[PDB]
């Protein structure tokens, strides 16, 4: 439902 | 995969450097049943 | 664990299981942060109200087991417990605020297929994974449901992360910044969640950055098991990062 893919670290 | 250790090897003791990674998938390049879900589950 | 399945072999090598020798007795999960420390709950340990608290020689840990009851030997280890570490503000008299312990095993185990520590997160690592909609990994031998009710083999079942402000209207108790919930709405259609038996037990996710898999949680509590509109709770890990650290750079 209106999701953001992770990132970094 | 890249890690940096956190706790005092000293007092922590072994392991940190090499944790996370199953001996009888990620180091055999094997996955779980159901690992998939979980990946999938940071774009859906 | 209700409504999961069984793992497969080698797929948990950091889950423990905490047992009582007499009566023989599985009393929680734990996890296997490294060959010394040994991670869990401190209501698995500490409960005024039910007459528990637990000593180190009250208590054994099984580490890299598959089956529940019996003995794999040349698979399994066991070890006794050197020292039990409580938080100090872990609040039992109210919502079980702070909710871990750390057990330091007498001697270091061997590592092997079936045994392996699991990463503990960063700052960094748990900003990016701890978010809604995202699902991690609960493990354990609990019961399969809330009313032999118990499974033959470890079980696993994956569960969202929920929105803190559905956490906190799913309930009366106060939930504090140390927990986050986890599992699916009425509405999902999935089911699952931890039960009886899964408590200590570790929340997994694998970071997609490094395939490692983390700890985010520790099996806290929950209101039944598996009941629609409810939620598990987990002690947050990395807010917790802190008194770990201390605990073991002294010891
Ligand atoms: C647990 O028992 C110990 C050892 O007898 C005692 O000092 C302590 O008060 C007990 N735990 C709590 C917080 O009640």
């Amino acid at each position: 439902n209106d999701k953001y893919e992770p990132f970094w670290e | 995969s890249e890690y940096q250790t956190f706790f005092n090897p000293r007092t922590f003791g072994s392991g940190e450097a090499d944790c996370g990674l199953r001996p009888l998938f990620e180091k055999k390049s094997l996955e779980d049943k159901t690992e998939r879900e979980l990946l999938e589950s940071y774009i859906d | 664990i209700v409504e999961g399945s069984d793992a497969e072999i080698g797929m948990s090598p950091w889950q423990v299981m905490l047992f009582r020798k007499s009566p023989q007795e599985l009393l929680c999960g734990a996890s296997l942060i490294s060959d010394r420390w040994v991670l869990t709950a401190a209501h698995c340990l500490l409960y005024p109200p039910w007459d528990k608290n637990f000593t180190e020689n009250d208590l054994l840990v099984r580490i890299g087991k598959h089956s529940r009851t019996r003995y794999e030997r040349n698979i399994e280890k066991i070890s006794m417990l050197e020292k039990i570490y409580i938080h100090p503000r872990y609040n039992w008299r109210e919502n079980l605020d702070r909710n871990i312990a750390l057990m330091k095993l007498k001697k270091p185990v061997a590592f092997s297929d079936y045994i392996h520590p699991v990463c503990l997160p960063d700052r960094e690592t748990a900003a990016s994974l701890l978010q809604a909609g995202y699902k991690g990994r609960v493990t354990g031998w609990g019961n399969l449901k809330e009313t032999k009710g118990q499974p033959s083999v470890l079980q696993v079942v994956n569960l969202p992360i929920v929105e803190r402000p559905v956490c906190k209207d799913s309930t009366r108790i106060r939930i504090t910044d140390n927990m986050f919930c986890a599992g699916y709405k009425p509405d999902e259609g999935k089911r699952g969640d931890a039960c009886e038996g899964d408590s200590g037990g570790p929340f997994v996710m694998k970071s997609p950055f490094n395939n490692r898999w983390y700890q985010m949680g520790i099996v806290s509590w929950g209101e039944g098991c598996d009941r629609d509109g409810k939620y598990g709770f987990y002690t947050h890990v990395f807010r917790l990062k802190k008194w770990i650290q201390k605990v073991i750079d002294q010891f």
